[PDB]
């Protein structure tokens, strides 16, 4: 028939039908983008939800891998003994004062990494405070692994606009975020066809590139990137 | 801000060679280049029922049954051969230098301080009691562990190889160094201050160690005991390997290592025992009981942590303690 | 209802085709009831010539082969069939599903009465392994082990041990003999207070949504899983009367018209499969019947359990 | 308990091979296990192993699988510490020994 | 708008073997063809508590409770025969050239601009600097990496092999060419024009290098390190596995590669250390850190940008760090 759109996934038949069994098969393949993750022979008298539910636990199965590949890293305050662990945050960067720390009885409160080779510093509880307000990462960073470089840098000069596979990471149908097309043009502000406009690409016809600051803000409110 | 790195890895110093094993006669070690090696045999033992029993084995027809059935092995010894009263023991230690200067680590901060500790500590006393102390270790036979325990007359040759001939020979007797006083001899003096060029840097010192010990014709000489990995049948189970290179019974250098360690003498329990090795938390595994405990802050990482961080430079003997620790290496840090 | 005096031990037994579906519920191993009531025909057809009684049965089952198959596309099972004979105008008949097991079970058998006193062990226990091996089991035929290496002979074993060590003896020796299967016992006590647990955890719950809860793979959030005390299979556990016991002739087509007849619903109850080397005698292993029959309730268990 | 149950059964179904697959040749074969594993072995051969069996009356096999045992307990020093690790040496003491005693009247 | 390439792969040039570990004596290396390769053999090692405790270890008797639980292990182990002190080693390294072409480039403008600025840099300067630091990581035995650190002479000899047969012979001291100076030598010289002169595509070099290092007679020679599976017994735990490629223990070739690369003198951060590897961010992994940060915009990709984007022509040691890293090669580009 023709192809499912969840989210950056594309299940496409292929236009040739095969007969296994006695009853006509289409061969379905699932595409993250270019790469392809399953190919699988479903009948025709499959409807869209059966397709679906049937590469849904490989979709799953790269959903956990995308959260356990890109997850942030994770500081631990910890008290003098160093080892009961008293606070945690998910930082979306670790501080720049960050050295190979075993914590002392010289300082109250320490902080480490939750890597093996423990990076850390003295901190105090207002300075970790402040630490954990600058640097936290927010719930769902783990998307920006899935997306390139130079659509989640600051600066003007080395950005270039996302794409309709990178907005449709984060922005409609089946997306990491969870969110739809209305909520996420609910929250930059814009109305359903303006944001319809720059999700759909094809011809440039009726098809914008997203601004630096409405990317960065929808990726703000979304709790993706920059997000404390 | 000083914190302790997360790595402070240590090249060992007073690097060891494994320690190789021949036989021969006494007042023939003179010409004791060509001595035939020892070598590991095989003997098979059986034996009764000679550990505790708990309490249900006590029974006299199921002890019956249990000595009637006696247990198989088949041990491998090391014996002299029956002309041979003596056995020759020859090892290569090689003296580095650069033991406060880790060879992985984390903080360069911290780095950098634990150099100038280090640093201090060489310029106010300098490489001289811990390699006197090591060289009384090698003096005695040490590295001759059950090996000399049971010897008529112990000696030890330590040459110093320059270019490939010999330097300075130091022939000693092990019976008048004693293992548990740490007096001065001019040889001695002259070995310790070698070891001090070799670990301050200023030179390099290799020595050939050759210790000759009178244990008896024929007699049993104790090398390395190996790991059996248990995969063959019962009645030949080989529950006893004993280590050997090329047809030759050896010590491992770990073993000799552990040996010239042998110097902590400051440990906070009573110290007429002896000196017990080099090692944080000072634990002998003969004794089983760990001198130096984290309770009493006598142990390596306290010390080393109070010298560093909060200055609180120890005693005199403990600072020396720790520097030995620093030589003997280790994978200090986060573990 | 009594302690056996010696225990018979039926060697591996080869049912051929088995009745799979043990109940409307549920399918795989066949019912206990199939087991006593082999039983009571071998005591019914053997036991009475052998002035013995034959009550009580513990099955092992050393093998078990389900002739079914999973479709593709579905992770249910569905039952291989057989192909029925054609109706007299040639045409395919309805098709009544019904599903086939290959089975190798032994079974312990309590063996009471004074003919045990008056032939030798060996002598009644050919007797009625000769007895069996003419007979089926759960709907299935007896494979009687024809030229293969080493036949499998009874052991009866007198559970009127002189001393308590030789007693223990026996019936270790007796584990042994049926060691590469489970014993398959019922679990009165511990569905009722898994049922009483759950009723702690949400009222007005059924004893079969405990039975349900005691066999699902249960997943629980922060994702384990709720573990189970054994196997805990669900089991056909009895009859329940669904009419009143009407008069032998009264019923129309009734197997025989001097039997009264009860129209039952099948009564569902927890049972559990354990290595026999967990019990503490063979003898607590024995399913025997239990009738009630004032108030329906024609039940199989296993009594003197734990 | 239910481990060595299976570890039992396991040995049942080796009561399922061949008689004599314990005198195959082989540089590694687990000689140890093999008084237990292949009871059979006592048919193949009169004298040269059938005595051996009855003799040792192998039951040491087990607590090797308590050192595989051994392997399935949490590696974590909260347990050590407290009598978590007594309980469960005791746990492990007393079906072991049990498991000893099943293995030591095989002969029968 | 002339971006970059996202795909950027480059070519390895200097490609190093794998470096075969062989064992003899002094003064028989002028026929050292012979000499019996140096075996991975295993010694079992039987170890107490060494490591930091985290404060619920530290109680005396839990302590003593892992001291008479000793951690037993078998390491693999490389040592010399206790007749040989000279360590061999012995590897080939091909210069290959064409440096400024990438194996992979998905932009062809930026593929030309690329391979203009490695010309206009070539025809600035040629690699002559370069080649010089990399002839003395040559010349020095830094691809000995610990076998240099206790070794009391060291020597390097280097033939250019041409048709099979050498065809220029170079012999050198690794110990008075040190680790920290790039100094200028006559045959250091010349071996830095054939390296220019493989490096620019002149003609084909292949030279082999064989190195000796008086480490002592029997003492612990030191291969390149595998990885462990983790899967066996704790007793025979196999804790440490050294490399070989046929019964001979060897170092890897990217380890060699490495360490031929250490010639990274212009890092921001001050000549305490030395020359580190050429790497992207100028990491160094027995230090934990990161010289050449982003933040200070001398890591090899922000010089690369604005060298080849924006013309912004760096200074010629960051010129001379960019193109070493051409040289050393990478998967460069957004993945």
């Amino acid at each position: 028939m023709n192809a499912i759109h969840i989210g950056p996934f594309s299940i496409t038949p292929a236009a040739r039908g095969l007969h296994y069994g006695g009853l006509p098969h289409h061969q379905w393949t699932l595409y993250y983008g270019p790469r392809e993750m399953a190919i699988k022979t479903l009948p025709d008298s499959y409807t869209s939800s059966e397709v679906r539910d049937e590469f849904s636990d490989i979709i799953a199965e790269f959903v956990i891998d995308a959260r356990h590949r890109y997850a942030p890293d994770v500081l631990e305050l910890v008290n003098s003994d160093g080892d009961a662990v008293l606070a945690r945050v998910a930082v979306s960067r670790l501080p720049e004062a960050l050295s190979g720390c075993i914590p002392d009885d010289r300082f109250p409160y320490w902080l480490l990494t939750a890597s093996r080779p423990r990076l850390g510093l003295p901190v105090t509880l207002n300075e970790y405070t402040a630490l954990a307000v600058e640097l936290s990462a927010p719930p769902l960073a783990w998307i920006t692994g899935l997306l390139p470089g130079e659509v989640l840098t600051h600066d003007a000069e080395e950005w270039r606009p996302p794409t309709s596979w990178e907005l449709r990471h984060v922005v409609g149908e089946g997306s990491f975020t969870g969110v739809s097309g209305a909520a996420a043009a609910a929250l930059l502000g814009m109305s359903a066809t303006n944001f319809r406009k720059y999700t759909a690409g094809d011809s440039a016809a009726n098809r914008q590139k997203i601004s630096f600051a409405a990317w960065h803000y929808l990726l703000d409110r979304l709790g993706v990137k920059r997000a404390s | 801000i000083l914190s302790t790195a997360s790595v402070l890895a240590f090249e060992r110093k007073l690097d060891p060679s494994d320690a190789l094993m021949s036989a021969g006669a006494w007042a023939q070690r003179d010409a004791s280049q060509e001595w035939p090696a020892v070598t590991v045999r095989e003997k098979s033992v059986r034996g009764t029922i000679s550990n505790r029993l708990k309490t249900k084995d006590r029974d006299p027809a199921k002890l019956d049954a249990s000595i009637q059935s006696p247990n198989l092995q088949t041990v491998d010894v090391a014996n002299l051969p029956s002309d041979a009263d003596t056995l020759k023991v020859r090892f290569t230690l090689r003296v580095l230098g650069g033991a406060g200067t880790p060879s992985a680590c984390n903080d360069a901060a911290y780095r950098d301080k634990l150099l100038q500790t280090v640093a201090t500590y060489v310029n106010d006393q300098g490489f001289a009691e811990l390699a006197r102390r090591y060289a009384h270790n090698l003096a005695n036979a040490r590295f001759l562990w059950r090996n000399r325990v049971g010897a008529e007359a112990v000696e030890v040759r330590i040459n110093h190889i320059r270019q490939g001939e010999v330097a300075r020979a130091w022939r000693f007797d092990a019976l008048a160094i004693g293992l548990r006083d740490f007096k001065a001899d001019a040889e001695l003096d002259a070995l310790a201050e070698l070891i001090a060029s070799g670990l301050s840097g200023s030179g390099h010192v290799l020595l050939e160690v050759v210790a000759f010990a009178r244990i008896g014709d024929g007699q049993e000489v104790f090398p390395s005991q190996e790991l059996i990995l248990d995969k063959g049948d019962k009645k030949g189970q080989k529950s006893k390997t004993l280590y050997s290179v090329r047809d030759a019974a050896a010590i491992h250098s770990q073993k000799i290592g552990n040996a010239l360690r042998t110097i902590d003498t400051w440990y906070p329990d009573e110290d007429g025992l002896g000196p017990i090795a080099v090692e944080p938390y000072g634990s002998v595994t003969s004794q089983g009981k760990a001198y130096r405990q984290p309770k009493q802050k006598l142990d390596f990482y306290t010390l080393l942590d109070n010298w560093v961080l909060r200055d609180e430079a120890p005693a005199v003997e403990q600072q020396h303690y720790v520097i030995a620790n620093l030589i003997r290496g280790g994978v200090f840090g986060e573990a | 209802v009594t302690d056996p005096e010696a225990l018979l031990l039926l060697p591996r037994l080869s049912i051929q085709n088995a009745n799979a579906i043990s109940s409307p519920l549920t399918w795989g191993f066949p019912s206990p009831g199939a087991f006593t009531g082999f039983v009571h025909a071998l005591q019914r057809r053997v036991g009475i010539s052998l002035d013995i009684e034959l009550d009580g049965v513990g099955i092992v089952c050393h093998r078990f082969e389900a002739q079914i198959s999973q479709p593709a596309g579905k992770r249910t099972k569905v039952f291989n069939l057989t192909r029925n004979p054609l109706n007299r105008d040639g045409s395919t008949a309805a098709i009544v599903e019904e599903g086939r097991a290959h089975l190798e079970v032994s079974l312990l058998l309590g063996v009471h009465g004074d003919g045990l006193d008056d032939h030798p062990a060996q002598e009644i226990a050919r007797q009625v392994q000769e007895q069996a091996g003419a007979m089926r089991l759960a709907g299935g035929s007896i494979l009687p082990w024809c030229n293969e290496r080493f036949p499998a002979p009874n052991a009866e074993l007198l559970m009127l041990g002189g001393s308590d060590e030789q007693r223990r003896k026996n019936q270790r020796r007796l584990t042994r003999r049926l060691l590469p299967g489970f014993a398959l016992v019922s679990r009165e006590a511990l569905l009722q207070q898994h049922l009483e647990t759950l009723r702690t955890t949400l009222p007005e719950a059924t004893t079969l949504d405990a039975l349900l809860d005691l066999c699902r793979i249960n997943f629980e959030p922060p994702w384990q899983v709720r573990d189970k005390p054994g196997w805990l299979v669900p089991i056909p556990a009895g009859y329940n009367a669904l009419s009143p016991l009407y008069l032998p002739g009264e019923v129309r087509n009734a197997r025989d018209r001097e039997t009264p007849l009860r129209f039952v619903e099948n009564l569902f109850g927890l049972g559990e499969w354990l290595s026999p080397h967990r019990v503490a005698a063979l003898s607590d292993l024995l399913w025997y019947h239990h009738a009630e029959p004032d108030k329906g309730l024609y039940r199989w268990s296993t009594p003197r359990f734990v | 308990a239910q481990i060595c149950d299976e570890a039992l059964q396991y040995a049942a179904r080796l009561r399922e091979l061949e008689p004599g697959w314990s005198a195959t040749p082989g540089c590694q074969l687990h000689d140890a296990e093999q008084l237990w594993l292949d009871p059979l072995r006592a048919q193949t051969d009169e004298t040269f192993l059938q005595r051996r069996l009855r003799g040792d009356w192998p039951a040491e096999v087990g607590n090797r699988f308590a050192n595989w045992l051994n392997r399935a307990v949490s590696s974590d020093s909260q347990i050590l510490g407290s009598p978590e690790a007594a309980q469960w040496s005791q746990e492990l003491s007393k079906e072991l020994t049990m498991f000893k005693e099943i293995l030591e009247d095989e002969r029968d």
